[PDB]
């Protein structure tokens, strides 16, 4: 999976 | 064509679901010269990352499907795959060079001394679009924006841990994007988790004295933290 | 040829349909007739960038109703920008049907020649969506033209329960409710294809099933809305 | 909620 970023 | 009608025009095109004009009319505003407030601030922020990530979106997918394709060794479907995938990633770089453009230029030459969280706000917004940049960089202009990406995030988590809150979502999003920038950029899984256990730290330790508001906009940012934190291991 | 098919299809998986329709524009301009796949990719491409055209114009216009003169005159000029995009997609639909894909229908392929007519109609139809005044009347009478002549090709050469044959009947009643405001013709139109549709419904199997009670059922969801 | 099309 892709890191959570804003 | 005056600021009003163009903040305004901005407001209709995010109702229209219509992101460049949008971040056009934003444009406009941060080329009058004079410094944002924060809804503009806000406005030209949604709108440029709206564009952006649609971008990144679709460079995600064709290149999800060139990983596979050249695996399979068709020559025609890699090259056309291959002709797709930098298109769209031509225009990823232009939409950053834009921001990059409007930040050096307008946004954080305007600021003041005491500025400090549009310093953080705009380093930040910095340290986002060369990290957009690095994701479909290989070579030497990798390791370029990867240091440019480094050096803002770096600026603004020093303003932003001598001048704001602990739990202000500016810098719970900085610190958020600076640990992704750690992990999934410089394949550097200590440092990234434990920024974002710093951060996420910093953040407890005050939770308790915020409205509820602030409560809400701040334990967002904080569940993506602890997210990104279970996620790397 | 099988270049732009594909990239098409990147598009589409890309959520570009611009590039999609531009793709399979020049696909149709390579002058030869469209597939199956190739018809539809076209058909979904176009409606996906008139749709998102569409629900923008329908977005500021509600908010142009809904609300100072500079302020006005922006939203009215953003509006006409819209609508400009708009006219200028349909355009280019109605040109690639009038000049390759209508012309290159044979006098018996009347399914092909049927899916043309009801987007040349439909097209009209959007176009008639945001005209105002003289200009709308030409644009209401084709989409009734390349309706009604699609109908009685459909109506005398495919089964009442074709996809394309159901999908002509729903977008010619929703015409002729929203466009021309005659709710009975519509409702008699709609209701008819329905029943067509359902005397025969045995003859669906497993193959052609979901493609015609899905538009079946949109048929009963305007009915009952009508009425 | 305006009338369905295909």
């Amino acid at each position: 999976r892709r890191s959570s970023t804003s | 064509v005056d600021r009003e009608q163009l903040v305004q025009k901005a407001r209709l095109a995010e109702q229209a679901e219509r992101y460049d004009d949008m971040a056009a009319a934003m444009k406009n505003v941060t080329e009058l010269n004079e410094p944002l407030s924060n809804e503009e601030r806000n406005l030209l922020s949604v709108a440029y990352k709206n564009v952006v990530g649609a971008r990144r979106s679709s460079w995600r997918v064709i290149s999800s499907i060139e990983q596979k394709t050249s695996a399979d060794g068709n020559e025609k479907k890699i090259e056309m795959v291959r002709a797709y995938r930098e298109k769209i990633e031509k225009e990823l770089e232009a939409v950053c060079q834009d921001v990059l453009s409007l930040l050096d230029n307008y946004l954080i030459k305007n600021c003041s001394e005491t500025q400090y969280e549009s310093k953080v706000f705009y380093l930040k917004m910095k340290g986002d679009y060369y990290r957009y940049l690095a994701e479909v960089a290989t070579g030497e202009k990798r390791a370029t924006v990867v240091e440019s990406s480094e050096k803002a995030y770096s600026e603004a988590h020093e303003i932003s841990k001598e001048h704001m809150q602990p739990t202000h979502p500016i810098r719970l999003g900085l610190a958020l994007n600076y640990s992704v920038f750690y992990y999934e950029i410089q394949n550097a899984p200590e440092q990234a988790c434990h920024l974002a256990k710093t951060a996420f730290d910093d953040a407890i330790a005050e939770l308790d004295t915020l409205n509820e508001d602030s409560y809400k906009d701040s334990t967002l940012i904080m569940q993506l933290l602890r997210d990104n934190l279970t996620l790397w291991t």
